[PDB]
RNA sequence: ACCGCUGAAAGCAUCUAAGCGGGAAGCCAGCCCCAAGAUGAGUUCUCCCACUGUUUAUCAGGUAAGACUCCCGGAAGACC
RNA sequence: GAUGUCGGCUCGUCGCAUCCUGGGGCUGAAGAAGGUCCCAAGGGUUGGGCUGUUCGCCCAUUAAAGCGGCACGCGAGCUGGGUUCAGAACGUCGUGAGACAGUUCGGUCUCUAUCCGCUACGGGCGCAGGAGAAUUGAGGGGAGUUGCUCCUAGUACGAG
RNA sequence: GCGAGAGCUAACUUCCGUAGCCGAGAGGGAAACAACCCAGACCAUCAGCUAAGGUCCCUAAAUGAUCGCUCAGUGGUUAA
């Protein structure tokens, strides 16, 4: 949980999915976990 | 769920095994089932169970035909124990068993008019070092100009006592039917000669 | 883009009304749909037509395809999933229908399947969860890989029989 | 000079709230309960209908039943006496979801609280018929 | 919060846009106490029973069932 | 034509940007011990020595010894140690009378609550006859903390 | 409000210039509300038209008509 206010890509490998009201990350490494709350 | 009504007797000291307890003489005297009430009649499930014999002269017309209309004979007090059933005229019995943990209450003895320390723990004040407010006083009953209010609940000032209180998981030690007697480790509340509900454990542990 | 339906041998559709009701021969399955997007039998085997073409409807167009593509699938074919336990000692038994694990808990682990999943052991490391019901099933053996899921050291607990587990190392 | 009063007439109506959205039903009984087409159509004193309302339990809401619709119920003094309620979580009491949004669109006085006797709310449907002994004129929505 | 199931848009993938399950000392209920001035004043059992009094006295007066007042007290209580 | 002012005490309640407990994600997370972020305000948050102290430093503990609001919460509730009256002394300044960036010893804190609010207690009338009892619970309040030890098991994990 | 200085291109700040209102201005509107919007009350009426604002119900008057957009209660707290 790594709560970074501004989800932009990082590799060639993130995935950024529209969930409960907020910008999240379903990324390939475990560290590249990046939300907005 | 089950349930008796009773006399405090008093309180003593026995032993079971080597170690004394502290018990609670209560008389759990036969208490006629005076009314049943059920959905169909009443709109809930329950039982109206009677206490001490009352001479026939002190009894009143209404209550006469409530008595007769069951074939009771007057009792005084009337208590209704909710989801309760078996039928006869309920004593201790088989109703309770040495071992039970049971929900004793009663009411607490009264203590009138009490101060803020004694009702409510509170602190009161130094007894020396300048005071006016020596010991029992409370302290600020509020804030400023904001809540120009002051708290509703407060702990102030009032009448102690003389309330309802369930004492939770008191254990039966002994039980002599016939003898009409229970025998509980600890202490219900209420003074001596006064009347105690003896009920099945609320909730169990 | 998702269109075409096959409906093999023993298939009994009525998506008459708002029940969409499959029956079949492994058991009958019924399941509700959306009104405003067509489905009925136009030659030999099932589509599903939808009136508007610009965005809510493209979603509710492959949603409904793929749900009675699955519940067709379930009336003939059926459903099994295949999960292996890993790790020292790891072991699951059966009580009834019951599925008795354990697995480095103090106390054993029982679950009770729901009125149409069944369990299977075949060795004890190894267990089958077959049902009518692809999301029963799915929400079922999602149940017991929950009991234990795979650790990032050393791959022990519940896993699908021919999952793929990284590892870490500490030490 | 213009147009007096006539009282002798208090008439019942029967209104089913099944589908319909709770403000636009609400609109509705608010508006028969005070005076819409109005007897003598005089304010000074109460001339509207009588309100029975059926399938509370079925009544209508958009966006919102499980969240953001909250009853905000604020207790005795305050010592966090803040309890609240979500539109689902009136699957408890459902006759007081229509009541409190009717009492919300009528008068606040003497005579405005002297209205909400006129409504009476069930959440059933053929089994309500207990405060219909007299006339029951059924008056559908829109 | 977070973890998943079925799953399109986006032939794949995705816990989500349809729907679903799990998940906190927190929320609602459960425990103890108050509570129908809940003027929306609720329910049940039992009792008494349908007196009498002029267009002068417009509803008062004997009464029932029952209670109160007074006395003697009280592990009730400032008074009540 | 006056809104008493630091600190103590007393009494509380509230926010959460959480000190402890509770749930999670990441970890340079083997385990044990942690770091960090997310959700979380239910309860809990010790006793002393120094100073008027708030603070802070120290002793000894702890699950923890949270931060802030409420007229820097609270003197018609108490204190009066700090500060700001009159006495007196020191250092400094002024020729002086005096003064202070100071320091020091001393120094009157006003029996009766009207309204609102709060705790307790009655009297009245209502609740479509007059009575004696037994009640359902709309609603409201109270409560809500946590250690250590053992078992699982010297097991999983670790070369140890 | 506009044009400037001082100020942090803060203040319901200060100080000039300029226009209006309040001061000395009632009436409608802006929930409430000197100043903003409309509008300047000689008195009477249980007549009528409008302005700013409004037309679900509280609350006067379209739950108007047409083509659109937004499903966040955005509308009904600001930024990189
Ligand atoms: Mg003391
Ligand atoms: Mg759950
Ligand atoms: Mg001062
Ligand atoms: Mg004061
Ligand atoms: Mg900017």
């Amino acid at each position: 949980m790594k709560v970074r206010s501004s989800v932009k890509k990082m590799c060639d490998n993130c995935k950024v999915v529209r969930r409960h009201g907020r910008v999240l990350v379903i990324c390939s490494n475990v560290k590249h976990k990046q939300r907005q709350g | 769920m089950k349930g008796i009504l009773g006399t405090k007797i008093g309180m003593t000291q026995i032993w079971k095994n080597d170690r004394a307890i502290p018990v609670t003489v209560v008389l759990a005297g036969p208490c006629p089932i005076v009314q049943r009430k059920t959905a169909q009649t009443d709109g809930y499930e329950a039982v109206q169970i009677g206490y001490a014999p009352k001479a026939e002269r002190k009894v009143n017309k209404p209550m006469q035909g409530h008595f007769a209309k069951a074939g009771v004979a007057p009792t005084r007090i009337l208590r209704e124990f909710r989801g309760f059933a078996p039928d006869g005229d309920s004593v201790n019995v088989d109703i309770f068993a040495e071992g039970e943990k049971i929900d004793a209450t009663g009411t607490s003895k009264g203590k009138g008019t009490q101060g803020v320390m004694k009702r409510w723990n509170f602190a009161g004040g130094p007894a020396s070092h300048g005071s006016k407010k020596w010991h029992r006083r409370p302290g600020s009953i509020g804030q400023r100009k904001t809540p120009g209010r002051v708290y509703k609940g407060k702990r102030m000032a009032g009448h102690m006592g003389m309330e309802r209180v369930t004492v939770q998981n008191l254990e039966v030690v002994e039980i002599r039917a016939g003898e009409n007697l229970i025998l509980v480790k600890g202490a219900i509340p209420g003074a001596n000669g006064g009347l105690v509900v003896l009920r099945s454990a609320a909730k169990a542990s | 883009g998702k269109q075409p339906i096959a409906v093999p041998s023993g298939v009994t559709v009525n998506a008459q009304d708002g029940v969409f009701k499959v029956k079949g021969p492994k058991g009958e399955l019924t399941v509700p749909y959306n009104t405003e997007l067509t489905v009925r039998q136009d030659g030999d085997q099932l589509l599903v037509e939808r009136p508007s073409d610009a965005q809510k409807h493209r979603a509710l167009h492959g949603l409904t395809r793929t749900l009675v593509a699955n519940a067709v699938k379930g009336v003939s074919d059926g459903y099994t999933i295949n999960l292996e336990l890993r790790g020292v000692g790891f072991r699951a038994k059966l009580t009834g229908k019951a599925l008795e694990m354990n697995i480095g808990y103090s106390h054993p682990v029982i679950i009770e399947p729901p009125a149409g999943v069944t369990f299977a052991v075949p060795e004890p490391t190894r267990i089958d969860v077959s049902g009518i019901d692809k999301q029963l099933v799915g929400q079922v053996a999602a149940n017991v890989r929950k009991v234990r899921k795979p650790d990032a050291y050393h791959g022990k607990g519940v896993r699908f029989v021919g999952e793929q587990i990284a590892l870490k190392a500490g030490k | 000079k213009t147009y007096i009063p006539k009282n002798d007439e208090q008439n019942w109506v029967v209104v089913d709230a099944s589908g319909v959205p709770l403000g636009r039903l609400a609109t509705l009984i608010a508006s028969r309960i005070r005076g819409k087409h109005r007897p003598d159509f005089t304010p000074n004193m109460i001339q509207g209908d009588f309100v029975v309302v059926i399938n509370a339990a079925q009544v209508a809401l958009t966006g919102k039943k499980l969240d953001d619709k909250v009853y905000t119920r604020y207790t005795g003094y305050q010592g966090g006496l803040k309890t609240e309620t979500a539109r689902e979580a009136l699957s408890k009491h459902p006759e007081r979801v229509i009541e409190h949004a009717v009492f919300g669109m009528l008068p606040k006085g003497r005579q405005g609280r002297a209205m909400h006797t006129r409504l009476k709310v069930y959440a059933g449907e053929t089994h309500p018929h207990s405060a219909q002994k007299p006339q029951v004129l059924k008056t559908q929505p829109l």
